[PDB]
């Protein structure tokens, strides 16, 4: 069985559960960001809150697509992650059988093809607030394999009418479709505590974008009404329409034509057109960009920069702080649904026996932080004189020095 | 009777279609509509 | 077949004689004449409003 | 309601481009019926004693 | 076969697939480019999302010309890869045989004409979302050669009707062409999370450019405009059409003309032409810059700038946040392309036997980066002493220095 428990048929395993539904593949986005007021925005987000998570799904797809210093923060916060060595280990204490298990589970992902793409796919579900990774199970002979992984889009989901915390698939009927039991790997970060449709980054992100596209798009606009002035013509009565038209047609042509004349009966009168600055537009963008780095890296080296300097406690200082939470955070969530929805089936699977659950191998990110070797250096030879035993395994360890073999 | 002849292996398709948008689902649950509060226990 | 009409005994404001009063007239989606005074005339309902199919 | 979409045509539709060239010559067939015969002048002449 | 398991028959690679579509080569770009409005790039981006790549391919390739910022961000990040050092390596723990394949397999790489340019031709793909190589197959006597390698634009294809993520050529027919097995080199990497046709940085960066090119086309404008005012001549009732030519002259050619003399019974008024800054439009400019920089490289180096200060760690604080994780995701990417595409058809058409496939070989960049040699080397000798046994093969990989043969 699985980790929650539900009970296991080989016999679902054969095909996708989405095969069954061809509708969903020929679906193509509405792309509700455009014409986008705050008013339908706080409809689009309401009416997620009560299980149409399509529109949301479509407007967060939009929205990274359509913010470039969104996208380019984003981007670097998974970028992050995805250059993390990892490894699996056996359970605390574990046993020659366990051990055996886990080393045939670390073979196994390392010689399994598409993992980057299956982290980079799951990692989407910080913004979206939940991402599902379809599986495709086959048989090489007596040991089942993943296939391959395919992200669905978060619009093919909704919420149960009786839960707001479980996902179903849109099949047409109200209540959707239940998940297939390893089917799928369905990452769901926690940032903030509440429902799955509350839970996404890109909820809180969105009134900062909306800020901004209003801030930039009237700052076009005043771009391009910048420059010649507004200048109205007027004409004296018993002025025919072929006058009429002549004067409207030097009137237009006046601001980009140096020189003109007309009679004196008529008259011309040059408007202020557009005066200001782009400081208030401006200061908008900023404020909004502010925003956004500090709701996805933090106030301490994006939005309110660390600024240089270096030295051996340098890393220490830049990464301890905000950075180290936030990627070991990331890490250790990651690596928690994977270890539940990846090695588990393998595990159950692949290998005979029933193992117990809490002692399954559990995949483990390489957090180590570079530690200082020649201050360390220094100071190990005073220690060791002194009398300390220091155990080498620590050093070893601390530094990323292997143990000899 | 109903006939029609035409080719497949053309840049173009006899009879062509317009999926312009998808089998978009609609519902009538609860506390979305008036049809079961001010009215009987409808859905649609 | 002419797709608009307002069967809910509901209220549009239509002009008589210097006043705009609640009647049932045109109350039509589709507009060939009389459309600046159909404007006037077919002001969007004030109550309930449903349509059906004259096919007139 | 709307008072005049007969005049907004031109703003709603859109372009489908599909029956742009959707078209071709017919396969070509001088090569099983006629051999090339490639020349530089402006008038070939062949010649042949019987 | 190749990895996707479709069989392979070697009668089709005695020709390319697109020498059957003489019409393609004779096609030329229609530069969309020219005359581009915000509505007519939405209009372009959504047709590009249902199928239609070819409109969104020129398009791009006239965002990539016409913009010289986004064009040197980009030339400096595939030259960032180009540069790279790069490596053949056995599977895990590798027998001899798979041990003599992999070294036939670098032999035949090294010796291989036009591998910068393939990587080059790859590496569009990062900002198209995909690039199409063409392969030549060639059998100088028993074992098959990669001849030559050709670059398809991007405009030469288009979406599947029934599957969004699967790519065809365009032969007439609606449902275009499936891509020959072991005729191409798909490169297609993954900056977010979707459908081939979202998937590139240009949709990302495309509305800044846009911005960066209105700010700049109404800035020479109002260059254009500027010097010598607007001035307007009135006459009075009863002149002649002579008369208003002549008058119409003078006006036009005063402001060049220092000084000129009219009747009293008429009149010169000078307008003010355009009175304002360039600051609006430069800082539209700016920020649209910047975005571009940070979208393409990050914002920690070229938008805002790390700027300067140097130092045994500076080469760590430069590269390892950002610069690091971007060149080897990049890196990464490309290698798993060229190991799934271009190495395994050399393995199984050059060599006898069916090899697994997850034993093939994998091509490895070399993103070792240099370690400061003057800390280290004083920090081991005190570790040495104390009495750690660091393996010198761990020193020999890290420094860089090659072991002893």
């Amino acid at each position: 069985v699985d980790v929650y428990g539900n009970p296991i048929r080989t016999q679902q395993l054969r095909e996708p559960q989405t095969s069954r539904l061809a509708g969903l593949a020929k679906e193509f986005a509405q792309h509700p960001a455009k014409g986008l007021t705050p008013a339908k925005l706080a409809r689009i987000l309401v009416e997620a809150e009560q299980g149409n998570l399509q529109a949301q799904a479509e407007l967060f797809m939009d929205m990274e697509e359509r913010d470039a210093h969104l996208f380019a923060e984003m981007s670097k916060r998974k970028r992050a992650i995805l250059g993390l060595d990892w490894a699996v280990e056996p359970p605390r204490n574990a046993s020659a059988a366990e051990k055996a298990d886990a080393d045939y589970l670390h073979e196994l992902l390392l010689d399994l093809e598409g993992l980057e793409d299956l982290l980079l796919d799951a990692l989407d579900g910080i913004g979206h607030g939940y991402s599902c990774i379809e599986l495709e199970w086959a048989l090489q002979g007596r040991e089942w394999m993943p296939l391959a992984f395919h992200h669905r889009p978060q619009s093919w989901f909704q919420l149960n009418p009786e839960d707001q915390n479980e996902l179903r698939l849109r099949d047409n009927s109200p209540a959707g479709e239940a998940l297939q039991p390893f089917g799928w790997i369905i990452h769901r970060p926690r940032a903030r505590s509440g429902y799955v449709a509350r839970s996404g980054l890109f909820r809180v992100l969105a009134w900062p974008y909306l800020f901004r596209h209003y801030a930039t798009s009237d700052l076009a606009e005043m771009l391009e009404i910048y420059g010649l002035p507004i200048r109205l013509g007027k004409y004296p009565p018993g002025t025919a329409d072929e006058e009429k038209a002549t004067l409207l047609r030097a009137v237009t042509g006046l601001g980009h034509a140096a020189a003109g004349i007309i009679p004196e009966t008529m008259a011309i009168d040059f408007q202020q057109a557009a005066q200001g600055s782009s400081d208030p537009f401006l200061a908008m963008m900023r404020q909004s960009e502010d925003a956004i780095s500090k709701a996805v890296l933090g106030g301490t080296l994006t939005s309110t920069t660390s600024q240089s300097g270096g030295g051996a406690f340098a890393l220490g200082q830049v990464h301890n702080e905000v950075r180290h939470d936030l990627l070991a955070s990331d890490a250790r969530q990651l690596a928690a649904t994977l270890s539940r929805d990846l090695l588990w089936p393998l595990l159950v699977l692949n290998r005979p026996g029933s193992p117990d659950v809490r002692r399954a191998p559990r995949l483990v990110f390489d957090l180590r932080e570079q530690a200082d070797i020649t201050s360390m250096a220094q100071s190990i030879p005073a220690l060791v004189n002194v009398g300390l035993e220091i155990p080498s395994a620590w050093v070893y360890d601390k530094l990323g020095i292997p143990q000899p073999a | 009777f109903a006939p029609a002849a035409d080719p497949g292996a053309a840049w173009y398709l006899l009879d062509t279609s317009r999926s312009l948008k998808p089998l978009i689902y609609q519902e009538r649950m609860k506390p979305s509509f008036t049809s079961m509060t001010k009215e009987d226990d409808e859905q649609v | 077949e002419v797709e608009g009409v307002f069967v809910r005994a509901t209220v549009e404001r239509r002009c008589r004689a210097g006043f705009c009063f609640d009647k049932e007239g045109q109350g039509f989606a589709d507009g060939v004449l009389s459309d600046e005074q159909l404007e006037a005339l077919e002001s969007d309902p004030l109550l309930k409003v449903e349509r059906c199919t004259f096919s007139g | 309601a709307i008072i005049t979409p007969a005049l907004i045509s031109a703003l709603k539709t859109s372009f489908q481009k599909h029956f742009q060239d959707a078209l071709a010559t017919a396969p070509s067939t001088y090569l099983q019926v006629a051999t090339v015969i490639p020349s530089t002048t402006a008038s070939n002449t062949y010649g042949w004693l019987g």
